[PDB]
DNA sequence: GTGTAATCTACTGACATCAGAGTTCTTAGA
DNA sequence: TCTAAGAACTCTGATGTCAGTAGATTACACT
């Protein structure tokens, strides 16, 4: 899943 | 739930010229990361962040040493997000002429980290690093790295010019330890967390969906 | 019909001895059937209708009272919109004392003429002014001849009541109740529109329906625009609209008058009054402020010139039910923009139906909307029943949800079950059935609201306090099904709650 | 100028509707 | 050892709508 710099 | 954002770029000189027909990785990434700071700005979400400019034609930075963790000026620590450092991000970066290490800043963003994530309550960690592979580096802290990365609840994700779907030979050494390094912290899926410049543009676009807890 | 018309129904009543007193067993009696009927029907209206308008006149009374002043008819209110002051009114006259009060305030029935009066009932629909939609006079009487009598009464009887049926105003009567003397034929087939002793269409006139309607309006006509240069005409209508109750309005205690409200806006700093253009709106957001012009916030969503944007079409399949957002929205062309569009209209609608696929389109009710994407999802036309209509046909309005909506739900694993417990559960759920008609339910709590409105209006001795279908019925359940629920519990429930 | 049209634009009743504000409930909680 | 923050729902008030009505304004027009 999108994280960091996504989440 | 709580995070805590630590933005590393690159202020160097490599960045400084690029492709006329391509904007230049500089530039690009700092387009990236003005969108995306307006991300966490608006929604209301409690994500506290930093900044690591390294690359820095000085050196300003908790541990500096003549060698030891150089050439890097953090820009505010670990807090909110605000409007004023984003103007400040596009304001006061300059264009440089030097050459840094990131690891050197991963270690520096990582003691930051360390040194302030427990200071607050958070319950989960990221550092991403912007950068354009030009830099001499070592690996050796690595394993020791990515042990306190997975020992802090730490997530790192790399941002680089190239398209992994022309490169210097350094440019494809750092990839190919990027790539080694990704999959020492999760594995063979460390694969996705290698990331481009114009897909984070596709990509992040958008503003961010309001999330709703029901 | 026309809009601002209104719908008017007069009240008629025999008021000769011929059924003030008929009485002929003890359970029921002529009058006090027609003035039940009257009150039932006029209360139904108040909640339901409360712009129609209505009127009851008695006719062959011993006193007098009209505009014209003729023998033996009284208009005992005129036409005039509903009011409690009415049913006060009616009331005053239902019971054995209410109809010797009845008897000895008007008469106890003298002779009459109905040719007189119709003439009468004329009268009173013409002295009204607003417009009237539908015209309606219901006779209650049983005298299934009027007279048999004078024949020249009742020539003139058939002439006035086929000219008010040219006039534009219906007439109707309900045969209440006559020893024998139960037909029409007699000298009523050529005046309304086999038989027996009681009339089934005065039974529904106490069934006590009380929802409320509103005409054929459109919600808002917008030019759906196949491209930038095909526009069509849509009436957005709408089918189903959550009533919620009449807001209520505000009273003083000393004297109930309305009291008008004056919310105003004004300084803190001196007693000085904001003008509307004096004022900012404002956010926070990343410890900084921020300021808009009031027309900048709602210019902050002008996003297309109101209408209907088809893009595409798609798999109906597709459309899923599971993401409802809003009410659905009904479709069907109004010839009366872009002469001619009511043809294209017809042929998407024909050709998708065929070709059981979606359209979809970008619907901006007004001005000043963000836009949202919905579905004409066609609908065929049923009749079957009794070829009257049932679901209009045209298209629908599925509103499709956006991305700010899914609320990602908190993922738990699924256990499937065994299929011998879902082999008895088929048997639970087979006994449980019944059928689900569209109108099956009231709402208790509008319901409600209405009865305790009318009791508070009328000085009634009770609330009505209605019994309602939402709540099951509990015994019901618990006998049908039989005791299978020891058997779920038994294949599927350990001991713990 | 004088006078009669045609017809745009008004207002209102009425009905939907966003927003705004009043209110009870879970977690995080001195 | 418990006090806010969001939630949620309902409710209220404006904004904009539609059909209708009818007024006053504006065009047309007079040898």
């Amino acid at each position: 899943k999108p994280r960091g710099l996504f989440s | 739930n709580k995070a805590a954002v630590v933005l590393c770029m690159d202020v160097g000189f490599t960045m400084s010229n690029s492709i006329p027909g391509i904007e230049s990785p500089f530039e690009q990434a700092k387009k990236v990361i003005t969108m995306f700071v307006q991300r966490q700005v608006f929604a209301e979400n409690k994500d506290e962040i930093a900044l690591v400019l390294f690359g820095t034609d000085g050196t300003d930075n908790p541990l500096s040493g003549g060698d030891q963790y150089q050439n890097i000026t953090v820009h505010r620590h670990l807090m909110l997000p605000d409007f004023d450092l984003l103007e400040d991000i596009e304001s006061k970066i300059q264009p440089g002429s030097q050459q840094a290490d990131f690891l050197d800043a991963l270690i520096v963003s990582m003691d930051v980290i360390q040194h302030e994530t427990i200071g607050k309550k958070f319950e989960k960690r990221h550092i991403e690093i912007f950068t354009d592979l030009s830099s001499r580096f070592s690996k050796s802290q690595l394993d020791i790295i990515i042990h306190s990365l997975k020992k802090c609840d730490i997530s790192l994700q790399f941002f680089l010019p190239f398209s992994l779907g022309g490169i210097t030979e350094q440019q494809k050494e750092g990839l190919e330890i990027v790539k080694m390094v990704m999959i020492s912290l999760e594995g063979e899926d460390g694969l996705d967390e290698i990331y481009s410049f114009s897909e984070s543009l596709r990509k992040l676009c958008v503003f961010k969906k309001i999330e709703r807890h029901s | 019909y026309k809009y601002s018309g209104r719908d008017s129904l007069i009240f008629l009543v025999d008021a000769s001895k011929a059924m003030f007193e008929s009485q002929s067993e003890d359970e029921l009696t002529p009058f006090d059937m027609s003035i039940q009927c009257i009150q039932s029907v006029y209360i139904s209206k108040i909640i339901s209708s409360d712009r129609d308008l209505l009127a009851v006149v008695f006719y062959g009374t011993e006193k007098d009272k009209n505009s014209v002043n003729f023998k033996n008819i009284y208009v005992l209110q005129e036409l005039d919109n509903p009011g409690a002051k009415r049913i006060l009114e009616l009331d005053q006259f239902k019971g054995q004392q209410g109809q010797k009060r009845f008897q000895d305030m008007m008469g106890h029935g003298s002779d009459y003429s109905l040719s007189e009066v119709l003439w009468v009932c004329a009268n009173l629909f013409s002295d009204v002014q607003f417009k009237m939609s539908h015209k309606r006079i219901m006779l209650f009487t049983n005298e299934d001849n009027p007279h048999g009598n004078d024949s020249a009464k009742a020539s003139r009887a058939r002439t006035k009541a086929g000219d008010l049926r040219d006039t534009g105003i219906f007439l109707d009567l309900m045969h209440l109740k006559k020893p024998g003397g139960f037909d029409i034929s007699l000298f009523y087939r050529d005046i309304i529109s086999v038989h027996f002793e009681e009339s089934s269409k005065l039974e529904d006139l106490l069934r006590k329906v009380r929802a409320k309607e509103t005409r054929k309006r459109a919600l808002s006509r917008l030019k759906l625009k196949l491209n930038k240069d095909i526009v069509i005409s849509v009436g957005i209508y709408n089918l189903v609209q959550k009533a919620l109750k009449p807001p209520p309005i505000k009273l003083y205690r000393e004297t109930n008058e309305p009291v008008k409200t004056k919310t105003r806006t004004f300084n803190t700093s001196t007693g000085g009054l904001l003008l509307p253009s004096d004022t900012k709106r404002s956010q926070i957001y990343g410890s900084r402020q921020i300021i808009l012009e009031k027309e900048e916030t709602e210019e902050l969503k002008r996003f297309d010139d109101p209408g209907l944007m088809l893009m595409g079409f798609k798999p109906l399949v597709l459309l899923k039910k599971h993401h409802y957002l809003r009410p659905s929205l009904f479709v069907y062309p109004e010839e009366s923009l872009v002469i001619g569009s009511s043809t294209l209209f017809s042929a998407l609608l024909i050709k998708c139906l065929e070709k059981e696929v979606a359209a979809l389109c970008r619907y901006t009710p007004r001005r000043n909307i963000p836009p949202y994407f919905v579905a004409l999802v066609p609908q065929e036309e049923e009749l079957d029943d009794q070829k009257i209509q049932v679901t209009p046909p045209g298209f629908q309005l599925v509103f499709l949800p956006f991305a700010d909506d899914k609320r990602k739900m908190p993922f738990t694993e699924k256990i499937m079950a065994t299929p011998e417990q879902v082999g008895k559960m088929k048997a639970i759920v087979e006994k449980l059935r019944f059928t689900y008609r569209s109108d099956s339910f009231e709402n208790p709590v509008l319901q409600q609201h209405f009865r305790n409105l009318e009791a508070l209006a009328l000085d009634l001795m009770e609330p009505e306090q209605a019994v309602d279908l939402t709540l099951p019925k509990v015994e019901a359940m618990n006998k049908r099904l039989g005791s299978l629920v020891d058997e779920f519990k038994e294949l599927v429930y350990p001991p713990d709650y």
